[PDB]
RNA sequence: GGUUGCGGCCAUAUCUAGCAGAAAGCACCGUUCCCCGUUCGAUCAACCGUAGUUAAGCUGCUAAGAGCAAUACCGAGUAGUGUAGUGGGAGACCAUACGCGAAACUAUUGUGCUGCAAUCU
RNA sequence: CCUAAGGGGGACUCAUGGAGAACAGAAAUCUCCAGUAGAACAAAAGGGUAAAAGUCCCCUUGAUUUUGAUUUUCAGUGUGAA
RNA sequence: GAGGUAAAGCGAAUGAUUAGAAGUCUUGGGGUUGAAAUGACCUUAACUUAUUCUCAAACUUUAAAUAUGUAAGAAGUCCUUG
């Protein structure tokens, strides 16, 4: 007999950690979420109402209601051949702020702050960003660096 | 014969309780369920009314939570109280009332809601909350928070909550912990409850006790003694102190004898300071060359 | 009753322990894993000689208890019962399953016998002694050796006895006084801890 | 007069023998014969 | 400082605990509870069995002891009323690691009180609890905590303070 | 800098055993008329701040302390692993090529930081 | 299966071990200390829970009314459940 | 961001598991002490302490590789005020 729950394969998803059991600190109530913010959700055990389905516990969406306790996120999930919007009503405990938008929005104000200089200058700036390039040329000095010449080792047993 | 219990494991393994849990001072299932804010409210804060109890001092803050810590909008403490003519007895019912009272009017002071919002300035110990002002701004609302301390009917803890009502801020309550209220009869006893707001209870213990064991009354109430304050002059401190409170309820801090950098200084000479790397490695050399 | 050892010399399955699971197995051959004198001290039986697994494998508790009787018996005969100290490193907790003791259907098998899962390099027995006795308690290793399938190698071992410490560190461990006897196995100097306490346990210790 | 009783305080909701209660463990109450 | 003859050091009785544990319910649990509160002048409370034993003919929540615990003045009244019944000589093996003792009567017309037929006699239980100022400590709600060693109270404190405050005996 | 009230992170904060603590605070501490709660004014309630004490709580310091935390020419580029071959081997498995890369172990260092308000030799 | 074993509030801390107290003993009741949960939470197992979600006490019927949205199984149909 | 598989771990929790050593038996027996004292001794077995060999699909503090969610702007950012 196949079983197929609500919660089924949660055993250890839906854990706290290890030594992080019990009451919830209480910045997780203090946030403030807008629509349109986006979110990582993570499933609190110790909270069942409001709680993700397991498919959602790990994903990021954004969200477009805010409610007494909870909001509403929205969700991509690839049916099949396509995209369904799905749309998760989550208590805050099982929400938390995406960290990825505060380093584009950092981004969004030093490209805007580099930009307004360079005009006052009169001159150019390039705010693309750009992949790891290779490594120019360069010189090794060898003044108390001389080569060191190393050999394969024999073979030993170390029982 | 049996297993030692405090082993390495039991140490590694276990989750210390919140700081503020360990040391008994802060109820986070309470805490969560006073601060957490409607989310649709967004950066709107819940203000609460802190209200503690010591053994010589009576403590009435108006708190908002924030995730760096809470923020204190005023506080008005009861050793203030001598400033407004009550000078013994700062633990009181009737001095948690004057507290409330106090810690109200200078709210309402800072917010600007003085005028509008008076509050009960005729107290008759009747059972009110503050009704808002049509065409005008809302009360400013607040949640008591009595923290740790057991809710009982004549608790000091709603003596600021009905002094804190009356002085205007809007603060939700029942009238069934005040002291006068018959449970049996689900009525509040205004008497009784005006009786205690002006000292009623211990001016009666004061004639009660005076005629009966005069040695314990010279040792009790020795400051109403020296001070030849008798029963019957009690309620005035109380009411001018009340009529006082409302004259000038901003806060005057206590003039300082010595600077900040003074005080630290001072401080810092009974401070044990901790043992540098080499000193304690010099003393495990020594111990071990005393050791042979 | 026993298929041929070929039936379950492969680790396919993953490890079947007995639990709370499957209840019903029984017992491993093999129940004595130390043998000759078990109490020797660590300074008597300097030379440790291992059997070494050269196979990812499984090795029945019947060969187990085959070739600890094997080797036991040669090395006693040979050099007295208290001339070594044989220490079987492998313990059969794998349950083997059988299915005839229809057809495909319902085919999950009863519990048959116990295994040892080994890999390469792992020691399967460790034999303790004196130096003078090697090539006795080598060639008793090489005729257990039969008992097992797969290939095994007889390999000297560079440590003093069951210690972890070689052969010249435990020598400059002893005459600088961190080693004491706790039996057949020895006790170590800390440098962490209570300096008292650990002062007291080795009286010996020429700090630096 | 009031009848005022000690209240519960374990967890233990069944109504068995309790832990630690074996026969054997005791020692000889008549060792002195 | 850290002074061993500090005011704040002195032991002194907490509570004293009587205890009656008569088998059954019924008529003798309620005569054994009037005795109590005769012994006391306060209502004292009866405990429930934790589970059934037939050897002692017990069931689960079946009403079996009624105890008492009075503490001040009267429980030192009673405590010297108890001990000459055992005429001020207890063993060193009735005093606790924790600095608590007691001891046990056997017959509670022993002790001062009027003797009924209908009522019969009763054993009874006396348990001293002994602590120093301070003890509110680890009993309050706020700011609950432990005390420090030295203001524990141990076995040898106890039994000296015992010998010097009633010229008793601690029979080692 | 100390202390209190309310906190954030939630042991670098916990635990064990010792020692010290000026000022204020906190605390223990005293009492039972009153509101209130108990078998018990022990807890809870109220009253006095008066009679006393730093003994405990609390705070800090000590310990080749337990635990915890962090770091690393520590182990170890090891174990594992993505990709590849008409590679080896009877097989079990293994090596090599282009990549990613632990845990334990070992050693060293540390042992709460901090927000708002009030207060203090 | 449950008028509470649902809902709200309050108070308390569990399993177990050690040391003590007449009968009383390995197991009755009382006391202190230790006790990160080693207990309990109707019923499988897993997760969750310590000033509680556990134990006890007080009050109750939100296990109510109206009809929408959403999650799971999914065809993004129904039913169940949330 | 999420994860709990490979690996690893077991002088870390749970469960399994080999060997000694040192202590306590006061809440194990046999023998030997006693004309009787439960008050010693020899022993095995128990526990306790620090160690020791080996393990887990339905164990776990830790924890990959591969695979997987989101973002990388004009429907954006900032200023003022309806």
């Amino acid at each position: 007999g196949k079983s197929r729950g609500y919660r089924s394969g949660t055993r250890y998803a839906f854990q706290r950690d290890f030594k992080k059991h019990g009451a919830i600190p209480l910045s997780t109530y203090l946030k403030v979420y807008k629509v349109g913010d986006i979110v990582d959700i993570k499933a609190n055990g110790s909270i069942q109402k409001g709680m993700p389905h397991k498919y959602y516990h790990g994903k990021t969406g954004i969200v477009y209601n805010v409610t007494k306790s909870s909001v509403g996120v929205i969700i991509n999930k690839v049916v099949g051949n396509r995209y369904i919007e799905k749309r998760v009503n989550l208590r805050v405990e099982h929400v938390k702020h995406s960290a990825c938008r505060q380093e584009f929005l950092n981004r969004v104000k030093s490209n805007a702050a580099k930009k307004r200089e360079a005009k006052a200058n009169g001159e150019t700036v390039y705010l693309k960003r750009q992949a790891a390039k290779p490594r120019g040329s360069r010189i090794i000095s060898t003044e108390g660096n001389i080569p060191q010449t190393l050999a394969p080792v024999a073979y030993e047993t170390f029982i | 014969m049996q297993k030692e219990f405090r082993t390495s494991a039991y140490h590694s393994r276990f989750q210390t309780p919140f700081r503020r849990r360990q040391e008994g001072k802060t109820d986070y299932y309470q805490r969560k369920r006073l601060v957490t804010q409607h989310k649709a409210k967004y950066n709107s804060p819940k203000y609460r009314l802190v209200v503690r109890f010591t053994n010589k001092d009576i403590i009435a803050q108006i708190v908002s939570a924030h995730i760096t810590g809470d923020v204190v909008f005023t506080a008005a403490y009861a050793h203030e109280l001598p400033r407004y003519g009550i000078k013994y007895g700062l633990t009181n019912w009737s001095a948690a009332y004057a507290v409330g009272l106090l810690v109200a009017r200078r709210a309402l002071q800072k917010l600007g809601l003085d005028e509008t919002y008076t509050g009960v300035e005729e107290v008759e110990g009747e059972f009110e909350l503050t009704e808002a002002v049509e065409d005008g701004p809302r009360p400013f609302k607040v949640f008591l928070d009595i923290g740790l301390q057991r809710t009982t009917t004549g608790a000091r803890v709603f003596g600021v909550l009905k002094g804190a009502s009356d002085g205007g801020l809007y603060v939700p309550h029942s009238p069934n912990r005040f002291p006068g209220w018959d449970i049996e009869a689900e009525e509040l006893d205004a008497e009784l409850l005006r009786k205690y707001i002006f000292g009623g209870h211990v001016a009666e213990y004061m004639e009660e006790l005076l005629d009966d064991d005069e040695e314990k009354y010279k040792s009790i109430f020795k400051n109403y003694i020296e001070e030849e304050i008798e029963s019957e002059d009690v309620e005035e401190i109380y009411a001018n102190a009340h009529e006082a409170i409302r004259a000038d309820p901003s806060f005057k801090p206590t003039e300082k004898k010595f600077t900040k950098e003074q005080y630290k200084a001072e401080s810092k000479k009974y401070r044990q300071q901790k043992l540098t790397r080499a000193e304690r490695q010099a003393k495990v050399a020594k111990k071990i060359a005393e050791f042979k | 009753a026993r298929r041929p050892a070929r039936c379950y010399r492969y680790c396919k399955n993953k490890p079947y322990p007995k639990s709370r699971y499957n209840r019903a197995v029984p017992d491993a051959k093999i129940r004595i894993y130390d043998l000759g004198r078990k109490k020797a001290t660590v300074d008597e039986f300097p030379l440790c000689i291992h059997l070494v697994s050269n196979e990812l494998e499984q090795l029945s508790s019947e060969a187990l208890e085959a070739a600890r009787i094997c080797a036991n018996k040669y090395i006693t005969k040979v050099s007295g019962r208290d001339s070594f100290h044989l220490r079987v490193r492998v313990h059969p907790f794998h349950v083997l399953r059988i299915n005839k003791m229809q057809g495909m259907r319902g085919a999950w098998g009863k519990p048959h016998g116990l295994a040892a899962r080994v890999s390469i390099g792992q020691i399967i027995m460790s034999a303790r002694t004196k130096d003078s006795n090697k090539d006795v308690v080598i060639e008793g290793l090489r005729r257990a050796r039969y008992k097992f399938p797969g290939q095994q190698k007889i390999i000297i071992s560079k440590k003093w006895g069951f210690t972890p410490l070689n052969r010249d560190e435990y020598i400059a461990k002893k005459t600088n006084g961190e080693v004491i006897d706790d039996g057949a196995y020895v006790k170590f100097l800390s440098r962490k801890g209570n300096l008292e306490a650990n002062l007291q346990q080795f009286p010996n210790y020429q700090y630096s | 007069p009031s009848a005022p009783s000690r209240e519960v305080v374990k967890k233990n909701t069944s109504s068995k023998k309790s832990d630690a209660a074996p026969a054997s463990a005791d020692p000889a109450k008549a060792k002195k014969k | 400082s850290d002074k061993s003859q500090n005011v704040m050091r002195e032991l002194r009785i907490e509570k004293l605990v009587l205890n009656i544990c008569v088998g059954e319910s019924g008529d003798r649990l309620t005569r054994a509870a009037k005795v109590l509160e005769q012994l006391s002048g306060q209502t004292p409370v009866q405990s429930k069995a934790r589970y059934t034993v037939r050897t002692f003919g017990i069931r689960r929540n079946e009403k079996i002891a009624v105890h008492v615990t009075v503490r001040g003045p009267k429980a030192e009244e009673i405590l010297e009323r108890g001990l000459k019944v055992k005429e001020y000589q207890l063993r060193s093996k009735n005093f606790s690691a924790t600095g608590n003792f007691g001891f046990g009567i056997d017959e509670h017309i022993d002790l001062g009180i009027k003797y009924d037929p209908s009522i019969g006699i009763y054993g009874m239980d006396f348990y001293v609890v002994m602590g120093r100022a301070g003890a509110r400590v680890t009993r309050r709600k706020r700011a609950r905590s432990t005390i420090g060693n030295s203001h524990k109270t141990n076995k040898e404190d106890t039994i000296q303070w015992f010998k010097t405050r009633y010229d008793a005996e601690v029979l080692d």
